[PDB]
RNA sequence: AAAAUAUU
RNA sequence: UAAAUAUU
């Protein structure tokens, strides 16, 4: 009476769909990948065609990961219908392993006629090199598309695979900050970065704008040796502000308040000394920049360096909140055209397209230190 | 009951008898088919010479030894153990 | 009492087909269908023209078996097959329909 | 048909021959309460009563009719009798065994609770037995599985 | 006299066994496709104060009913036999005891996958034969010496979890 | 490849905590039984000598079952100081099995120096008859053994999750029903090992005088009759009494009523809807207007019960308790009062009267009447 | 001014067999009490840019370092060999590599048990051995043939899981 | 002399002291120009890894850059690259320490094929240099078995 | 070399059976007894107790061993027997194999 | 180098020697034990005779044939198989 | 706490 | 909306 390895499933309990799918970043013990999948034609808004789950131990062969399996059954349900292109969208507790992206990426290669798109509640090994490059390979070049789960998400798979009777999906209790720390964590791993447009509107030093309700923040981290700093390639990325949402946040968070909130996760050693550069659109207000210097003065090996485009002033306590951070020892500057052409090359697909300056830029930005400088010692 | 299997010469016979039955009464049966008188017609057993009277108990065999589905061999001679064929 | 030089035999003659000779009671070739028919009723010697000494053997083995147990139904003891013979058995009984 | 099944057929693992059967209950219990609680559900017919063979898991179990329900149509008389002998109960129980009707016979010494049991057959049964229902069974029980999907 | 009755058979079985039962036949009611149509009452769907369960396998047009029962007095000394089993025929008014292995036999005859007729066909061309009988208990009587034979050259089927046989549920394990 | 079966756990994961203890009284997919076990000797209350958590699988074999493996382990541990004596706690999340619960009779009736409490999450087939026998001569038995059982309540949940996980800098949060869930476990378990108020406890409640005082509870006791060829059989099985939950921070914030109690613990007993049924209960207090409302209701839906309440007294406030007993009448209640014979009967049926007679107080039939005249007024009004 | 080097010895494995490695590690570590006293360094606890992790085993005053590594493009055309293994001797100042079977038979020099001095007697005497060898990896080399007599009249401890071993780690799959 | 003994008569290592034909493993899968390339460039900047694999075994040599080992490790012999003595070979010389005997294993690797041969020989100026009581342990650790000695 | 010399490049082993095998003296050197005994003078052994299957199999042991004394890479694998183990280990206890 | 075995007179000689080696080293090794030429000498190899003059190869034996702890055995002559002792 | 087959 | 080894 100890039934085979039950692979397969057409829905799941409400206590598995809780206990596998909680997305703590760094989570023990989930020993098994599920995979709630779904097919259909390109033709968009119709019941799909198909849809199941697949089931998988991790330490298993690689023909019994759900991936392999899927794919396994979707060779052969494919011949049915040769002139039929396909949308497939899945959903997968663990992410795929180094050695299934790989093989997915040949399989989709083999396809012209299949596209593929993933969501994932937890990145598998996301501190793995080869597991990186292989990620990279698959998904950034050019099509798989693979994302991290949201609200909208769980509730989809909630609704759809689980047997969940008369239920409403309960959020468990740090579902927003492990979303967005497992999305800057693939944004830092994809090497995501922001389209020409975007950068050039949220990043003008015009002291006269319109719209500007959303900050950036471009990060990245340079590592001492011999007395000497040398950049740490996977630290780098860029972030923009959550707004506040019913489902999310309800007070949606500062961009530099996520930067802090991932700062931990890059274990850096406490015996050396990093430098940690920041760019922004605004100048942090009077709550970030009080965390920042709090998080400075606890955290001696980091060192904290910002630059900004503008100067985000508001009642007069962000200048307050500047001598705070000045205290604490991190600098503060004003991005001119050499960190604009800088953020421009290294933030942005620009697909080669050298950096184009509005006009002005120059007299802004020498207007923006002239403002900056005086605040710190007088 | 006890079924057995008599074998002499590329001869066989198939046949049942009770367990009490004594020798006499196998060579009495036998002497349906081999038409010859049962005072001389001689049994063998694991190449062993058996007496003129013989019983089974005084003999040792039991059920046990002679089954349907494993039925005790004896040899049968008149005034050769032939193995059966393979594969 | 049945002789088998007599229309009641009670004990037909079997010869294999490697040269062998049993004999068994008629009832008991009445389980397998061919000889039943075969069995017509003023001949009293069978003979097998490809089942070897050994398959005969088995067969009439069974025939015993079958006849000792086609009643009864508590405790059946095993009936011995090995997997060497068991095709050539198969043969034989498809055969005489077994 | 049913005749030749019930004679010349080994039966049910609970052969006709006359067997020695044991009263199971109360296992445990003094002999004197055993056997009078025993005289009492004998005369009251509100509980349930076993008699089991003592070399075979076969039990033969009377419970009350108003315990199953609908009260099923008996052509034939069941009892459990404590008159025609004082120191013995002598039982009766009509039964269907793989398609033939029989009778189980019976009786029990109070003294020693265990006693003899045989099983005798039943025509009167079998003629005012349904033929379908019969039929139906017979020709279900025959068959083999064995080469016979086609 | 003046008090009725109705009588039955009941096989004295341990309790594990029963369950063991019980487990099984869910598993293939609901986990595999096996013993799919048969039903399983709960104990309190029947009136009957000792009726612990009753599983039903739809035999074509009639039927075949296993029932446990609880709170025998017949339990031994040790409580090993306290529980019990019986197996039905109820066709519409009619019906009738049946024993486990003749049970066996009516359900194999029915619902679980055996030996084509095909099979004696395909082991003389030396091909490989399906489908192949997964039951061993359909077959528990003296069979025909092809059935013997076929099951000697190719291994039957093992089922985890095996399939439910009535005689393994009533085997009488304490009296070997 | 895979390591053997761990059954020697230290504490366990809050995970594992919420899961397997999850005290909901009908829990499948639970097949593994967790035995949390304290050890200590009678004294002050003082730590614990010995505690860990032993762990297990229902259709395991029974040699290996959690209960089984800490007797072995205690017929051991006991040797060093055989003139000690030992109190035993048991935390489990399944109740013992009908075999085990036998051993464990055997075993501590061969030990008279040792003291078995339990304490269980969930009751694990709480309608086997034979279980039920087993559970009533290991526990209801006075003789030998005198094992107590229970059922979990906040406070033992809490200890648990204090002591047996490893709940690092965290506050135990109760899931949903939990106090529900309780109550109908301790009147299902009540229920079976035949409970029965003490002697002063009726005398002080059932007392029909009609000014009263210092009186704050209600008691209800049930029984159930079937119907069967025109004839009410006793399911002697169905057979209890109850008293009122009083709020409490952790249980019922607004305290449950004892006739909401009983309405909660009638589904439980999967009465047949094709059969008739007769539910008889007797009250200290007569049924309070939000009470009587639900009664009514549930009158109404189930039409298999047939509903008599007896009442001692009548507890009657604004006006709107007589509406109360209008509409539940109405309803189809047959609502009567406690005379000399019904609590006669309720004392022979529901306290451990040790076989002593009952002693009517001063009054009684007097009152008895009194109150009959003023509920025939009520249900005539 | 030319550039300065560290050598060092790899041995080419498959990620699997990392990976099962750590997950012995851990558990006789932590879920037995066998390996107890072996000390592991996870990835971020060391600056070195490949290196995976770092498993000390003390030997009295010696330390035996068994050392994985990440990224090297040495990885085979199909990836079967991207990491590699190393095996360290650290006592004072003093380093050096080993190998593997010299590796197991170091560590299985103080850690886990093996025929004790009177074990051979038991066989003559017809008694019951004990402490049996369980790690058969630290007498990989030629033993005296009373060892190899006694392993073979009483069978080995078979352990689940399998007790860690460097030869495991670094055997030959490719081409052997 | 009992280490220039070992690594005369001994089953050295697995890997012995007899010529054996080694090649370049990275980037295995680029085309072979590319490779060429790369592992001039590795050869000259000294800041990436360079592995040389024997074509039948999995034992391979890994020339890290010293500075990804953090604290600099006193190296009474020199190990060194030569991209000097001829414009086709890249020569190799590694001081190591295998089994607890000193060697220094040299080589050359032709960079069209970025493939060549290694061997390797006794050391003898470390072998005194090096600490006393360490190797005397080591050669204890080597020498004692389990097996008969606990009590 | 010559077996009339007492320095032959075998030794005689006499078994208790009545059976005589000659083996190499440096293969004998491995055993702690046979080394003692081999007493220049003398070149010749007898075994109280060994059977002589039992010294065919520890001759065939020092075989392996001197074969195998050095090399470390692919040992072969030396069948045992339980019928003959016991008997074996006596001999290895009692040579100091 | 192979191992090799000699079977008669119940005696036997344990040497090594290389696959090459012809049937006349052979009697040359075991000249020094038997103190006999080398020429009447005749081995013996699945009870057949060898001739005076032979080959490893010619006689198909290869070192697989002979090991360490499996030798080839080959009987001996001079101008009966004994097998070895029992438990 | 979880760097994750530490098989709760 | 679990009657419970239907081992998700
Ligand atoms: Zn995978
Ligand atoms: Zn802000
Ligand atoms: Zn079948
Ligand atoms: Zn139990
Ligand atoms: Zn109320
Ligand atoms: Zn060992």
């Amino acid at each position: 009476m100890k039934p085979h390895f039950r692979n397969t499933v057409e829905r799941m309990y409400r206590d598995t769909f809780s206990y596998n799918f909680y997305n703590r970043p760094i989570l023990s013990r989930r020993n098994t990948v599920w995979l709630c999948y779904e097919v259909k034609t390109k033709g968009p808004s119709r019941p799909p065609l198909d849809a199941k789950i697949f089931r998988g131990q991790v330490y298993s062969e690689l023909k019994y990961h759900p991936e392999m399996r899927f794919f396994h059954w979707f060779s052969k349900w494919r011949k049915l219908h040769r002139d039929q292109e396909y949308e497939v969208t899945w959903y997968i507790s663990w992410s795929p392993c180094t050695k299934c992206t790989r093989d997915m990426a040949t399989f989709l290669a083999e396809d012209p006629k299949v596209t593929l798109t993933i969501f994932v509640a937890r990145l598998y090994y996301f501190w793995d090199p080869d597991y990186q490059e292989a990620l990279r390979s698959l998904c950034q070049k050019r099509r798989a598309t693979m994302k991290i789960m949201n609200y909208d998400e769980f509730q989809h798979c909630w609704s759809k695979f689980v047997y969940s009777q008369r239920e409403l999906f309960e959020p468990w209790n740090n579902l927003p900050k492990y979303y967005i720390l497992l999305h800057i964590m693939l944004g830092e791993i994809l090497r995501h970065s922001m389209d020409p447009p975007t950068f050039t509107f949220n990043f003008n030093n015009e002291p006269w704008v319109r719209g500007r309700h959303e900050t950036y923040l471009c990060y990245e981290v340079e590592r001492m040796h011999n007395d000497t700093w040398v950049l740490l390639n996977q630290r780098r990325g860029f972030l923009c502000n959550q707004a506040p949402h019913k489902h999310g946040f309800l007070e949606g968070r500062h961009a530099e308040l996520c930067f802090l909130d991932v700062i931990p996760f890059w274990k850096l050693d406490l015996d050396q000394d990093y430098r940690v550069t920041c760019f922004t659109s605004w100048s942090p207000c009077f709550s970030c920049a009080q965390e920042m210097a709090k998080f400075i003065s606890k955290n001696k090996h980091v060192s904290l360096c910002i630059f900004t485009a503008r100067i985000y002033d508001d009642q007069g306590r962000c200048q307050e909140g500047l001598r705070t951070l000045a205290e604490a020892g991190a600098k503060i500057s004003i991005m001119t055209y050499s960190e604009f052409k800088h953020c421009w090359d290294t933030f942005v697909d620009h697909q080669g397209c050298p950096f184009q300056p509005w006009d002005g830029l120059d007299e802004h930005s020498q207007d923006l230190s002239g403002r900056l400088r005086a605040i710190l010692q007088n | 009951d006890v079924f057995l299997m008599i074998r002499r010469h590329k001869t066989t016979i198939f046949t049942d008898a009770k367990e009490s039955s004594t020798v006499f009464e196998l060579k009495r049966i036998v002497e349906g088919i081999l038409k010859r008188p049962p005072d001389e017609q001689r049994l063998y057993k694991d190449d062993q010479l058996l007496d003129d009277g013989k019983t089974l108990g005084e003999c040792g065999f039991t059920s046990q030894t002679a089954r349907p589905q494993a039925p005790a061999t004896v040899g049968l001679a008149f005034r050769c153990i032939e193995p059966f064929s393979s594969p | 009492y049945g002789g088998c030089e007599g229309p009641d035999a009670m004990y037909v003659k079997l010869i294999s087909s490697d040269g062998h000779e049993f004999i068994v009671k008629r009832e008991h070739a009445l389980t397998s269908g061919t000889i039943k028919a075969m069995l017509e009723n003023e001949t009293n010697e069978v003979n097998f023209r490809e089942i070897p000494s050994h398959v005969l053997s088995k067969v009439c083995m069974y025939f015993t078996y079958k006849v000792r147990y086609t009643n009864s139904s508590t405790e059946i003891p095993e009936f011995p097959i090995a997997p060497e013979i068991a095709l050539e058995l198969l043969m034989a009984a498809n055969f005489l329909d077994c | 048909d049913q005749r030749s099944k019930f004679e010349n057929e080994e039966f049910f693992r609970k052969l006709s021959r006359e067997c020695e059967i044991k009263y199971t209950g109360f296992r445990d219990r003094p002999h004197e309460e055993r056997q009078a609680r025993f005289q009492n559900a004998c005369r009251d017919g509100r509980s349930e009563i076993a008699f089991v063979a003592t070399g075979t898991n076969l039990s033969l179990q009377f419970f009350p009719a108003s315990w199953q329900g609908e009260q099923r149509q008996t052509p034939s008389r069941e009892y459990v009798d404590l008159e025609r002998e004082a120191g013995k109960v002598y039982l009766k129980a009509p039964m269907i065994l793989n398609g033939v009707c029989v009778i189980w016979k019976g009786w029990i010494d109070l003294q020693r609770l265990d006693g003899m049991g045989c099983l005798e057959f039943d025509e009167e049964r079998a003629q005012q037995e349904d033929a379908l229902a019969q039929q139906a069974f017979e020709e279900a029980r025959r068959r083999t599985r064995e080469f016979e999907d086609r | 006299m003046e008090n009725r009755w109705q009588v039955m058979i009941v096989w004295q079985v341990d309790r594990m066994r029963i369950r063991t039962w019980k487990s099984l036949v869910k598993h293939h009611m609901y986990v595999s496709g096996k013993a799919r149509g048969w039903f399983y009452r709960h104990h309190y769907e029947s009136p009957h104060p000792r009726i612990s369960s009753e599983v039903h396998i739809p035999l074509g047009d009639a039927r075949l009913v296993i029932t446990t029962y609880w709170g025998l007095h017949t339990g031994e000394r040790d409580w090993h036999l306290g529980q019990g089993v019986s197996i039905e025929w109820r066709k519409k008014r009619y019906s009738t005891q049946v024993d486990p292995e003749l049970a066996d036999q009516l359900i194999h005859l029915y619902y679980f996958d055996c030996f084509s007729d095909s099979a004696i066909r395909k082991a003389l061309l030396g091909h490989i034969v399906s489908p192949r009988c997964e039951y061993q208990a359909g077959h528990n009587k003296v069979g025909s010496l092809q059935y013997l034979a076929l099951a000697a050259l190719i291994t039957p089927k093992k089922i985890k979890p095996p399939l439910p046989s009535v005689t393994k549920l009533t085997e009488d394990r304490w009296n070997k």
